[PDB]
RNA sequence: GUAAAGCGCACGCAGGCGGUUUGUUAAGUCAGAUGUGAAAUCCCCGGGCUCAACCUGGGAACUGCAUCUGAUACUGGCAAG
RNA sequence: CGGCCCCCUGGACGAAGACUGACGCUCAGGUGCGAAAGCGUGGGGAGCAAACAGGAUUAGAUACCCUGGUAGUCCACGCCGUAAACGAUGUCGACUUGGAGGUUGUGCCCUUGAGGCGUGGCUUCCGGAGCUAACGCGUUAAGUCGACCGCCUGGGGAGUAC
């Protein structure tokens, strides 16, 4: 992504000067209208160097977890993961999603069992109310683990939108040593992101830019 | 090939509305006998469940120490809360001169000749944390040589 | 809180009867007394053969006893002899031509009666109760039981204050009538009194009624 | 700080401590040497009682003290800043 | 330490210079100051109020409640020298991420009041590393160090006896 490509999307935009985090000073161009302005001169090379690492991970058969819980951007992140055959979390993050992996596996198995059971049959044997209740539980399990049913094991890389909002995820990752790739607004604490991208995390246009560029490079890394 | 060792078993209590509920806590250590050592602490309603819980926890967070032919590299101090352990290298055949909680940790960690001593509290949990912290801060001639930008011969 | 007998509450839902004959009101009590005596004699003479169940049918003018056991050879005896020896005395007790069939329990650690009587036999040979409890529960869970609860009660270890200790592993839903739960009891007569053992074993819910 | 334990607060003599630069001094300190530090005991290598305890040869040690000759980074003295 | 005014007087701080040239820090013993109650002498005395006098309440009230009410509280000059005299945290110096206030100086700039950008003193509250048994402390440390002083060594006996 080129600085012009970002700037038109509005990547330079930031939170209010009232709400910023201390470590973000190096990445901040300045202030206008009491608004923090992010410096694309740092943003572009860091994003490119992160894309290099993401391409490397995906080119060694890496499993990638796209992470974002914004109600606006949930579907964008889900489609972003689907466009590169990867795994995602678009619904509210569950604590212990990575650290408590065994419990997630039981939930994954239950979701698989319900969908397999409906295809196999015996829903006729169940009472009509019971069969409908089982379908409702299957829908709830899908709304909870649609993205990670096929992750199989712990992912090899994480992509995070608004790292401050998803702070539990990054704490878990660091506890596991799983690398964190994150779009970091001025209000976030950048310590947890090993490849940090400072940029707007709310705006739909810039978020979609991040996701599309990452997914293009991930498909490229897969293709070899 | 990871030798394990139970250090202590305590009987803790907690009074729910009706009466007391007794639980068992197990403090254990595991190690490969060649410079990798970890400790674990487990709680359960019954003793063997607590012990096995501690065993799995001990396998996790197994730190690596820089040993020197079965003894330390230099005298080292390890302080956790009240407990304050002093460890010091010794010659071959000295044995493990240490207190119980230190003896288990040192024996599973892979040292055979140390002279240790525990000052302050001798609570097994804190003593174990103290001695593991002391072993972790131990430096090696090659490590300090790379750190200071000299060669191992320029230091010894 | 008292609990309904989990076997009796599922009769005709997922569990069958142990007696499956028909009788009017004038030969009903006679039939109950007859097959009570039959079951009593068979449990007395076969206490070492690990007998799990005694089903009793009464065709037109006969009686057919099916013995669900875990050690068929011991029940039959060599050359197929002891089975006939007990068949003739069953015919004497019932006062009608008798037949004896023998069905083998291929996995004894999944039958509630066998687990319970094993636990009681270990108890009256002064084995520590928690050991036998844990071993039974783990053996059952290992062979594919989806849940088991074992409860031993009454003056354990020869104390002076009787207490009840139970241990559950897995899923044992007692309020689900659709669930197939095998339940049995047994009593050990130790030198300090009688000790009661109860075993629940859950083997998965059954869909489609008795069929 | 709350477990025993900060004087109720200040001023202040004796006392302890003292920024920075050069010169000098050589008291502390340091190095070497000489004298002395009884023998026994302790310790090391040996020898003698059949072994051991025990006895015993030589050494090491006796961490000290005084003196002489040096060293001058540091502390002290003195002088000038 | 609390109305206002005058007279005499102590300290702190800031701006810009000039001057002195280590003249410093701490401090056993010593000296002074030191709430309230209390003491001695004299004065004063509205309110308040130990003691006390009643009225009640209460098994009991020598308490709490009520009506009175002396010393005392006030002033002058002496004495006393003790408080949960507390931040339960000795004094001095250096160093170590932040954020939000109060208060009091001050520099510079803008059309100037207004406002902006600084820079000191004191002070209040969150909190990072670190520390701590924990609670918590956290640039006004209970953090990292240095100088000197005071003090502690199980509870009771006892801050008592001599
Ligand atoms: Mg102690
Ligand atoms: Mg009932
Ligand atoms: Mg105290
Ligand atoms: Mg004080
Ligand atoms: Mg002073
Ligand atoms: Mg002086
Ligand atoms: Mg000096
Ligand atoms: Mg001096
Ligand atoms: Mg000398
Ligand atoms: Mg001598
Ligand atoms: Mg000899
Ligand atoms: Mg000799
Ligand atoms: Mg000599
Ligand atoms: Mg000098
Ligand atoms: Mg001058
Ligand atoms: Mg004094
Ligand atoms: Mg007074
Ligand atoms: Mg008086
Ligand atoms: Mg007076
Ligand atoms: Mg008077
Ligand atoms: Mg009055
Ligand atoms: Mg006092
Ligand atoms: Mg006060
Ligand atoms: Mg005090
Ligand atoms: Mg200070
Ligand atoms: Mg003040
Ligand atoms: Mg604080
Ligand atoms: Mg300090
Ligand atoms: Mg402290
Ligand atoms: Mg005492
Ligand atoms: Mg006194
Ligand atoms: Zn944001």
């Amino acid at each position: 992504v080129s600085m012009r490509d970002m700037l038109k999307a509005g990547v330079h935009f930031g939170h209010q000067t009232r709400y910023w985090n201390p470590k973000m000073k190096p990445f901040i161009f300045g202030a206008r209208n009491k608004v923090h302005i992010i410096n694309l001169e740092k943003t572009v090379p860091m994003f490119n160097e992160a894309l290099a690492e993401l391409n490397k991970i995906a080119s060694r058969k890496g499993k990638i977890l796209f992470v974002g819980t914004k109600r606006a951007a949930s579907e964008a992140v889900k489609d972003a993961a689907l466009s590169c055959d990867q795994f995602f979390v678009n619904h509210r993050w569950l604590g212990g999603m990575l650290t408590n992996w065994k419990t997630v596996r039981q939930s994954i198995k239950r979701l698989k069992d319900l969908e397999t059971q409906s295809q196999d049959g015996t829903f006729d044997k169940l009472t009509k109310k019971e069969a409908l209740m089982r379908t409702r539980e299957l829908e709830k399990l899908e709304n909870s683990l649609g993205g990670i049913k096929d992750m199989g094991g712990l992912p090899d890389a994480l992509f995070v939108i608004d790292a401050d909002h998803e702070h539990i995820a990054i704490k878990e990752a660091n506890n596991l040593g799983i690398p964190v790739f994150a779009i970091v607004d001025t209000n976030s604490d950048p310590d947890g992101v090993d490849f940090v991208i400072p940029g707007n995390d709310d705006a739909i246009r810039a978020v979609t830019l991040y996701l599309g560029a990452v997914a293009a490079t991930v498909r490229e890394g897969r293709s070899q | 090939e990871l030798q394990e060792k139970l250090i202590a078993v305590n009987r803790v209590s907690k009074t729910v509305k009706g009466g007391r509920i007794f639980s068992f806590t197990a403090l254990t250590v595991v190690g490969d006998g060649n410079g990798r050592v970890g400790f674990g602490y487990g709680k359960a309603r019954e003793v063997p469940a607590a012990i096995q819980k501690a065993m799995e926890k001990a396998r996790r967070n197994m730190i690596n120490v820089a040993l020197n032919n079965g003894t330390l590299q230099h005298p080292v101090k390890g302080v956790h809360t009240g407990s304050r352990v002093f460890m010091q290298p010794a010659s071959e055949g000295t044995g493990i001169i240490a207190g119980g909680a230190m003896r288990a940790v040192l024996e599973v960690a892979g040292v055979h000749n140390v002279l240790a001593k525990a000052y302050g509290s001798t609570n097994p949990i804190n003593v174990v944390r103290a001695t593991i912290d002391g072993l972790e801060n131990m430096n090696s001639p090659e490590m300090v040589a790379a750190k200071r930008g000299k060669s191992v011969e320029e230091i010894l | 809180g008292q609990k309904v007998h989990p076997n009796g509450i599922r009769l005709g839902i997922v569990k069958p009867w142990n007696s499956t004959w028909f009788a009017n009101t004038k030969e009903f009590a006679d039939n109950l007394d007859s097959d009570f005596k039959v079951r009593q004699y068979l449990t007395k003479e076969l206490a070492k053969a690990s007998v799990s169940r005694i089903v009793i049918e009464r065709p037109a003018k006969s009686i057919r006893v099916t013995i669900h056991t875990a050690r068929p050879g011991i029940v039959i005896g060599k050359k197929g002899e002891d089975v006939e020896k007990l068949r003739k005395v069953v015919a004497d007790i019932a006062g009608v031509p008798a037949q004896i069939n023998i069905a083998e329990v291929r996995k004894p650690e999944l039958d509630a009666k066998l687990v319970a009587d094993s636990i009681t036999s270990q108890l009256e040979r002064r084995v520590m109760f928690r050991r036998a409890m844990k071993r039974a529960v783990q053996n059952a869970m290992r062979l594919g039981a989806k849940g088991i609860k074992v409860e031993v009660s009454g003056r354990l270890g020869g104390a002076e204050i009787a207490r009840t200790e139970w241990y559950r592993e897995g899923r044992v839903p007692l309020h689900t009538l659709r669930a197939d739960i095998d339940y049995n009891t047994s009593e050990a007569h130790t030198t300090y009194g009688v000790i009661g053992v109860k075993v629940w074993i859950f083997k998965g819910e059954i869909l489609g009624g008795m069929a």
